[PDB]
Order: structure tokens, then sequence, then C-alpha cells
């Protein structure tokens, strides 16, 4: 039969036993499932950037397109219009079209005019008041009001079941939901931080990820097995006195597209870095890739010979130019 | 995973990340007394035994192999010959990429001297300079 | 030694091992894999001591080169004893993906011994599953 | 060269960053 059948044969024994607490876990992916969806600014943010970054790939693979006179080649402009029609609010639809649908223009043009939205939606999202309350995120608060006074068999905290253990006796319950959510804006991307108390005092953070990315279960996949793999680790003497661990946090899928993941709240990323050195010392985040895409642009309409094999030192001397400058 | 054939392919100058930035934040002193050592250190434990990597690594690669010929549109025969040789082939690379490491010289050479040698490679700046503008060579 | 031995659980997996590597020498003793298969399952069921998912591993890896006649898929039936699902727990995936692929009978009993026990270990899993089916298949 | 400086180089060696290079 169909592989659906079976799971819908599985998924009915499931239900036939442990009624209530079916119950419990359905409602409370349902509450999850429909209060945690990114607003219409965040959505804006993470097709500008990937835009912006789609069209720096571009040029890049097929330099001297940076000119000024070659206009938006690989029939982008489909996916600009689709994006400015179905994928836009309309308070900002005017304003997005007159920007870029009308004028047609170049490369240069339309990098300049990605930067420049980019940069302004940044500033917008760094704005809000990141702790919200919890009961914002309802029509009746069915996450603060619920859960010790609306469940019915004592859910578990997720993620638990992927360790590797000998017995489940003593697994944390969820206890309670706290009333505060915080609002983290990534490189590409943001999300909402969930938190929950267990049975013994003991707080999980975890971020809710709601456009998940198309390769979840691959990256999955490679975190079972390295977690598999620390257990040797753990087990041998040169690696156990160093305390050698692969860092892997947990992920649990809800549906298809959702997915909260274990969450560690003092992380920077390396591009955050440098953005902050930049922001304190009165640069600009964007100066070498242009500088090189310009420079490439430069010595590639020329003659792109008569270096030995494919080490042009055209490309080193633009890199020691970049570490110097 | 190479588009024409399956396989485990890198294709790229360096053979992982490790940038002027990182080294200076980590300082001399320590990238010689603990990185180098770690890998090493790392990779004999866990290829003790030759037969139990690749064991641990039949499963992974087989749901790859899975994944690539479902996305390639391409079984038309669900061969089960074939499945067995192209995992074990990827088997067998990626534990002779472990055993690379975890192997002492024959000479009196110090006895993570591979590791220095991928460091070098890595590190220096003729092929730093063909990477792409999105990875940041630079920092 | 399997004789004289009352309940050790070595000499099955010594014998289950060997086996094993006797099939991969030779690609085409199938008896030799439905022993090895059955000897697995026995060890598994006789340790208990978190040893056992490595046979099961070894057991998941056989039952993906069967035949069009299931003749590895018959150590089940030739092994009679309890299961303990509890160590097959961090394979769900596994058996959520094969349950589509030749062997979704021998997959499926696991499945379903494991949810009248361990209803948490796999709500979401299945959950999950089970809306990518709906997706696809009848799109 | 430098005796007792930690930035020579050495092919049994890490490099060092503060160098321009081997």
């Amino acid at each position: 039969k169909p592989p659906w059948e079976l799971t819908e044969e599985i998924m009915s024994v499931l239900k036939t036993a442990f009624p209530l607490l079916a119950l419990s876990m359905e409602t409370m992916v349902d509450q999850i499932q429909k209060h945690f969806k990114c607003p219409p600014d965040e959505d804006a943010y993470r097709l500008i950037v990937a835009l912006l970054n789609d069209g720096l790939s571009y040029v890049s693979r097929m330099p001297a397109s940076y000119a000024k006179d070659v206009k938006l080649p690989a029939a982008t402009e489909n996916n600009i219009t689709r994006f400015a029609e179905t994928i836009l609010p309309n308070h900002i639809r005017p304003t997005f079209e007159a920007d870029f649908v009308k004028v047609k223009p170049t490369m240069y043009e339309y990098i300049h005019n990605l930067r420049k939205w980019r940069d302004k939606f940044e500033e917008k999202l760094d704005r809000r008041a990141s702790p919200a309350p919890l009961e914002s995120f309802a029509h009746y608060s069915p996450h603060l009001s619920e859960f010790r006074y609306q469940k019915f068999d004592d859910v578990e905290i997720p993620g638990q079941y992927l360790q590797h253990k000998d017995k489940n006796q003593d697994f944390i319950r969820i206890d309670r939901f706290l009333p505060n959510v915080d609002l983290v804006r990534t490189i590409g991307a943001s999300h909402r931080r969930l938190r929950i108390r267990g049975h013994d005092g003991s707080v999980h953070a975890f971020a809710v990820q709601h456009p998940a990315a198309r390769h979840c279960r691959r990256e999955e996949r490679v975190l079972q097995l390295f977690r598999q793999l620390n257990q040797t680790l753990a087990n041998k003497k040169e690696s156990r006195r160093r305390d050698l661990q692969f860092t892997l946090p947990l992920m649990v899928p809800l549906a298809p597209h959702i997915r909260i993941v274990q969450e560690d709240t003092s992380y920077i990323t390396l591009q955050s870095v440098y953005e902050d050195h930049c922001r304190r010392h009165g640069m600009n985040k964007d100066e070498p890739i242009l500088f090189t895409m310009e420079k490439l642009r430069g010595l590639m309409d020329a003659k792109a010979l008569q270096k030995p094999e494919q080490a042009v030192t055209a490309k080193l001397e633009v890199y020691r130019a970049i570490q110097e400058k | 995973m190479a588009p024409s054939r399956p396989l485990f392919q890198n294709t790229e100058p360096v053979p992982f990340r490790l940038t002027p930035n990182l080294q200076t934040l980590m300082g001399p002193l320590a990238t010689e007394g603990i990185f180098a050592a770690s890998v090493m250190a790392i990779a004999r434990c866990l290829t003790e035994p030759e037969q139990h990597l690749e064991h641990a690594l039949t499963l992974f690669v087989r749901d790859e192999m899975m994944f690539w010929f479902t996305n390639s549109h391409r079984t038309m025969s669900l061969t089960e010959n074939q499945l067995r040789e192209t995992v074990q082939a990827n088997c067998d690379m990626i534990v002779k990429k472990a055993l690379a490491l975890a192997q002492t010289p024959q000479g009196n050479l110090p006895a993570h001297q591979t590791v220095t040698d991928l460091i070098a490679k890595a590190t220096n700046p003729m092929n730093l300079a063909l990477c792409d503008a999105l990875w940041m060579p630079y920092l | 030694a399997l004789y004289f031995d009352i309940t050790a659980a070595k000499a099955w997996a010594e014998w289950g091992y060997f086996n094993d590597r006797k099939f991969k020498e030779n690609p085409s003793d199938l008896p030799s894999a439905k022993q090895a298969l059955t000897s697995y399952l026995q060890a598994a069921s006789s340790y208990k001591n978190h040893k056992s998912r490595k046979l099961i591993a070894r057991i998941l890896w056989l039952l993906s080169l069967d035949d069009a006649n299931g003749t590895i898929a018959a150590g089940f039936d030739d092994f009679k004893g309890e299961i303990y699902v509890w160590w097959w727990i961090i394979f769900i995936p596994q058996l959520l993906v094969g349950l589509g692929y030749k062997e979704a009978p021998r997959v499926q009993a696991i499945l379903l011994k494991i949810a009248k026990t361990y209803p948490q270990a796999l709500y979401f899993l299945l959950r999950t599953n089970r809306e990518d089916m709906l997706t696809i298949k009848k799109n | 060269t430098v005796p007792f400086s930690i930035h020579n180089h050495n092919p049994y060696i890490t490099p060092s960053p503060y160098v321009p290079y081997p």
C-alpha cells in the first residue's frame, strides 16, 4: 500500500492509546504553529538579502557584467516583478516598483538600490522593543493561560529522545512558559526565542524558525551521526582528558516548514564582529567586495592570460591591497 | 556531492577555513600547542579499530546516495549492487581521509606532520587568494 | 560455544559478524546473511547494555540488501523473543524513510510496537512525515 | 634567525601571522 496509508495506521494506533496526551501535544503544536509566524517586514528583509546575495554571486561568477552598460541579464526581471507583486505588502509596493521595475536598470544601480533597501530594513528591525509579552501572541492567551490549567497529560520538554540514554525515568516535564519573548535578527533572517521552565526549576531556551531551510533533514542526519561519534570520544582516554566534544544542538521539527532549535543566548557570528568593527571605525562594510569586483572587471576586460597556470598575480595583488587598505 | 558523478568532492583551493584573523585570535603558542595536536588526537581516537568508522558511516552514506539518486531522477533500476558498490567506495574515501591524519611518520619527524602540512596549505596566501569574494579569505 | 553457553551474547555477536563478513566477501550467499541477521537479533535481545545499537544498525543495513522474495527478511520469523524497542528509538528517521522502500512490513512492526510504549518519542516525527506524504503523494 | 624569537619558521613548525610569510 502507499506509505501514507501505513503512516495513518500507525498514527491511529498511537491515538487509540494515550488519547489525552495526544490531544495535549496536538493543541500545543497547533498554538505554536499558529502564533509564531513571520511578520511582513522580516519577509521583506529576508527576500531583499537573498536577492542581493544572488546578484553578487552572479556578478562574481561572470565578471565584466558589473560595468555600467549591461542590462540585467539572466531573466531576473521576472523574479523582481514577482517579488514586487505577490510577496510585498501594499504599503511599500509603489516605492519598490518605482525604484526597480520602472527604471529597468543595469547591475550597478540594481546592487546600489538593493543595498539601500537592506540597510533601511536592518535599521527598522534593530529598533523594535525586543522583549514582547507572551500574552500578545494570542487572542485569549492559550500559551500563558494554558499548561497547568488547560493541559491533560503532562507533556515533556521536546528533544530529550535524541540522546544516548538508557531510560526515560528522569526526563524533564514542561512546567510553564516564561512570559517574555525575545526578538532576534541574524545576518539574513530573524526568529523568536521561547523559554520553558522544567519541573525542577531549570530553564531551557529554543529558537522558532518559521521559514526553515530546504535541507533540514540532511543537517539533522549529520548531527545524528556526530552525536553518535561523541560517545567514542567520551569513552577514549586521549580525548576525554582534553574534554573534546562536537557541539550539536537539538532540533525537533513540528511541521514540514517549522522547527525549534536549542538556543544559546550569547552567540555572535564572525560577520557581526566584522560589522561592529566597521561601525566603530567609521568604515563601510561593503567596500572590499565592491573593490574586488571593480578591479577584477578592469583587469579582465583586458587580456586575461600571461600568468603561469591559474594563480593570476592580479588576484594576489588585489588580495594584498585589500589586506593593506 | 559532485553533480555529475556520485562522489564526495570539495574542489576548493584550501582544505579548510583558517584565515589570518582566527590565527591571530588563537596566537602562535596556542596554535602550536592545542590546535595541531587536537586534530590528531581526535583522528587517533576515532580510527583505533578501522572497522568501526565504516560501520558508523554506512547508513549515513546510504541515505546520501538515496537522496542523490532520487534528486537526479535517474535511478530507473533500484539496483542493490550499484548501491552497495557506491556506498563502499564513499565510506572507503572518508576513512582514507580520517586515517591519513592519525598516522605517524617513519624517520625522526614529529608525530603530527601531516596536520602541519595541511595548516601550511590552508594558510598559504597563494591559494588563499583564489577563493570567492563571499568567502572573504581576508578575515 | 553457542551450544555450550546459556545466554552469552558475545558468541552470538561473533557468529553474526563472521556470517556477515562471509556474505560481504561472497555477494551471493543469502543464507549466510539470514543467519547473521538472526544472530544479531539474538545478541541484541541478550545484551540490553547499550551495545545493541551497533547490532541494530547492522540489521538495518542488511534489510536493505534484500531480494524480491525477502530471503534475508526471514530471520525475524527464525528468531522468537522480545525486541526491547527502547534501543531502536535513535533510528526512528531510518524506519520512517524505510517504510516506503520494499521493507515496509518489518519496520512498521517495530514502529507500531514503539507507538504503544513511547508515544512522545515518535509523535512529532510521525506528524511531520504524514504531512510530507500528504503534500507529495496527493499534492 | 633572531635567536629566542617565537616568530621564526621551520618546516616542522606553523608559520605565524606576525611575519609576512616563509
